[PDB]
């Protein structure tokens, strides 16, 4: 029955690192975006579009590692 | 067909190797021990892609003209444009060989990689169930030895060009004094500079190789692990992306070749 | 396991991949070629106007 | 050496070749040597230090300006 | 027994790493927000709007990790 | 035997990580608060209100980690 | 048998590390991308071009790692 | 019993992490303080006011941390 | 038998570290390249040509680790 | 025996993390100080005073941690 | 995976595919283009003398 | 026996960390060299010389770790 | 041969972490020394004396860490 | 048996941490050096000299860590 604890520990690492990656990427990107917004507030509705169109491309891999941890926990037990 | 997914996957991890003493075919289940067992699948693809690049080019080369080029000729001269554009600024010496070196590297590597987009199982089928061949795979660069041979060729060339264009008398000074220049450090200096030299062909080989080994792997898994109505939906994005890597790695190899040599000779 | 279903899967995959290539990738290829050919052709045309 | 021009709106205050200067830029005190990368800054009221080639020093008082 | 009493180490790894991610990312974003605000000290409410927009994206994946940490600690354990 | 002795360790993981996060998330924001304030000292009382509004989200999620760490540390261990 | 656990734990680390590496490498680049966009908003497409050219490099090792993680989790097992 | 060395280490983890967090956070904030000070040296007492006033906030969580590590190392161990 | 469980793990960790290193380094290098692009169009080709002098050097060590990791995972085990 | 064994490891984490933090923090701080001095050699002493004052706040937690390490290595040994 | 004697054979194939391009493909290809490069370069000097 | 496992682990970590080191150390340096060129392309062939004279050092430690990893593979196994 | 094995991991941890701390903390400082140089060459002697005086702080804790490393390695062994 | 791979692992960790440190430090210091040079290109010699002087103090502890890592790896 040791198996069914390390099966959760793998999910612990697998889904902690993913949260860190997502948070860091989005935070840096949003910070630079906000500086761009503040230096020209007339321009926001363009920069924000570009922001989302990039941000998805960061979070791609967090959201697959999350998924594999979800699989290992809920399905594999 | 008793191949479990874990087991089916294996057959693509398997090469179709020769054994030169026996000219025999090394079966997948038992791998003979020796250094004398050629990888036929990598070789046939290597030579066929190289030759069908050279044919397309040399057919027009004999015929090239200064009128408006033929469209096929237009593409030839446009890739000549990218090639000569890179050569034109990163190289400054007289040598002839640099330009065709870089060209034959670029397009040939691209072709060796170009095959990966081929549906992964298709051609191994005509290998096994038609011509009676026990296993196969269809990307030469995913077989280490070609990248090793090419990058250690560049290694030979680094030695060769550098010694040609500044001699041993200065080559020893560089290889021993740097980076600290003060005479007590020389023995320790050369150790750090030595493998610093060798990591260039080694990294040239490995950066390329790993990308295509791991490229094929994803298609192997796409085939093995998913139902028909979902193998296509990962494969659309994965092709969308792998376009990029298979182009970038050839461009990298070209530029890195030229840069590595230029640093030593110029 | 059945080897066949991978065949239908990779058929769908390659068909849609080729749609992507043709509709998005062949146009830029042919368009850069046509652009280069325009440059060559009008270059020679104006050169011949100059030699007139 | 490099060529230094100190000019006011009214009349010209210096012109000759210099080895180095030391100027009190608004952000921080700065020093310029031949070939210095292009730079542009305000400056605070205060002295400026010149060394005319052959090292001959002199000082000038400014009410501010732009370097 | 350890077959449950180690679940807490899994929850700890997961949710503490998530805490790091959310804390660092939110802090960076807020720092650029404050700089922008100080440089446009009337534009603020629109910047605060956009700050809140891109803020939750930093916590989009950390919150799932929090969910699953409390899952391991009060559904499983 | 394996009940409390590793629960100390796991709570220590949770709360030490949350301490790293909550120290740095305050640190960065405070840096941008100071350096911006040093330019616009006349606006300070507005800036600090914005600071507190931001920190309210910064530290909310580490607060979970530490309070949960106490729920483990005293009750469960 | 036990053997399943350690393989899962090995893959988990590869996928978490890939997640963090990729996410950071894209967030930094996108940050500079956007702060540039806010300067040359008319020339966004050219920046997008070179941005994706480089993002083709950012993703190399991280997705090598995701591939090997999937392979370990589902065919080494 | 074997737990004696486990209590020491379970405290030591939280202690080292509190050290890292507090040191980095306060270093950052002080660095921005020292730079800001050079511009308007007329302001340094007000800047130092703000510095202490937020530095009291930098360390709250590390001051839970070291306290509760000592709660083991000098009482419970 | 015990050799599998850790002969795969060694490669998993080795290639995860190889991922982090190159992802971060190329992230920053490309970020500065886009700084150049947004500041100074009309140089983009020159900057690209120089940038790819460095980008190959950034991969120098990590790709060796990825090659040896594949060796470990398929020739050693 | 083991009472004799883990009193080196237990101090290892503490003293290593403390030695990292106390160096990073004041590297940051003294760097900002040193540039602030290069920009204003009129204010070398005035800023040196603040450098010491502010340093006084960083090394608190590092000194506690490393002192407790010395404690575990020689007092309780 | 496996070291192999392929590592020499590929050098043998490589240097040959190099030679078949060196003395027989690139000089022709670029020379036929140099002819054109001149032939559009001359038009400017032609009109230049016509202007003078 | 498992000495093979842990000796290969020794090679694994030895190379793994040095990879991150030598990648990020060049990322930083190239990142500054690129902007130095960006402001003024006519200095490129000088800065790209001093660049090599600098980067030569960055590898002195990691390309010791590289060779010793290769040795620990093929001599120590 | 059991009882002493951990002294050789414990001797490595405290050494390596002091190495990282000292090197990174003095680099982050030497960078500002070099800027203070390049803005004012004729201040370089005074800034070098200041650099030494500051670095006398940074290296303090690392020296203690490495000293107790020497102790544990050779005296304790 | 169960022991010696521990020593080898410890020497690998020593060199790994020391490489991380002595690479990040030199990289930061080198980036600032290159930009300082790009600012005043005709003080490259003076800056390079003082850069060496400041570098020397960075490498000490990592190089000692490599020393003791080699001693652990081969002298024991």
């Amino acid at each position: 029955n040791l198996n069914m604890d390390l099966l959760y520990m793998a999910a612990a690492v697998m889904m902690g690192l993913a949260a860190i990656g997502a948070a860091i990427g989005i935070g840096i990107l949003g910070g630079k975006f906000l500086e761009g917004a503040a230096r020209q507030p007339d321009l926001i509705p363009l920069l924000r579009t570009q922001f989302f169109i990039v941000m998805g491309l960061v979070d791609a891999i967090p959201m697959i590692a999350v998924g594999l941890g979800l699989y290992v926990m809920f399905a594999v037990a | 067909e008793n191949m479990t997914p874990q087991d089916y996957i294996g057959h693509h991890l398997n090469n179709l190797q020769l054994d030169l003493r026996t000219f025999s075919l090394v079966d997948p289940q038992n791998p003979p021990a020796t250094f004398w067992t050629i990888n036929i699948d990598s070789m046939f693809f290597s030579v066929v892609l190289g030759l069908l690049f050279l044919v397309l080019f040399r057919s027009v080369a004999k015929k090239a003209t200064s009128g408006v080029p033929g469209k096929f000729q237009t593409a030839i001269e446009l890739v000549i444009g990218f090639v000569n554009g890179s050569v034109k600024d990163m190289y400054h010496g007289k040598s002839k060989l640099i330009a065709p070196l870089a060209l034959t590297i670029f397009v040939w590597v691209f072709l060796m990689n170009l095959m990966d987009l081929l549906p992964i199982d298709l051609l191994p089928y005509i290998a096994e169930h038609v011509l009676g061949l026990p296993a196969l795979r269809v990307v030469p660069s995913a077989d280490v030895n070609v990248t090793l041979s090419m990058a250690l060729g560049v290694f030979i060339l680094i030695l060769f060009y550098s010694i040609k264009m500044k001699g041993i008398g200065g080559f020893t000074k560089e290889l021993t004094l740097q980076p600290f220049n003060h005479w007590a450090f020389i023995p320790v200096n050369l150790i750090l500079e030595g493998v610093s030299l060798l990591s260039k062909p080694v990294s040239l080989g490995l950066r390329l190789f790993g990308n295509m080994y791991a490229g094929e792997l994803i298609f192997i898994l796409i085939a093995g692990l998913l139902p028909w109505w979902s193998q296509w939906i990962l494969n659309v994005p994965w092709a969308i992306f792998h376009i990029l890597i298979i182009t970038l790695q050839a461009f990298i190899f070209m530029v890195l070749t030229i840069v590595y040599l230029s640093m030593a000779s110029e | 396991m059945n080897l066949n279903a991978t065949i239908l899967g990779q058929a769908i995959a390659f068909v849609l991949f080729v749609l992507f290539a043709m509709k998005y990738v062949w146009p830029p290829l042919m368009a850069a070629i046509e652009k280069r050919q325009k440059e060559i052709a009008d270059g020679l045309a104006s050169a011949e106007r100059a030699h007139k | 050496t490099y060529h230094l021009d100190v000019v006011s709106a009214e009349q010209q205050m210096f012109s000759g070749l210099v080895e180095k200067i030391q100027v009190t830029g608004s952000e921080g005190e700065l020093g310029i040597y031949p070939g210095h990368a292009p730079l542009l800054t305000a400056i605070k009221p205060g002295m400026i230090r010149i060394v005319k080639q052959h090292g001959h020093e002199e000082f000038i008082y400014l009410s501010g300006g732009i370097l």
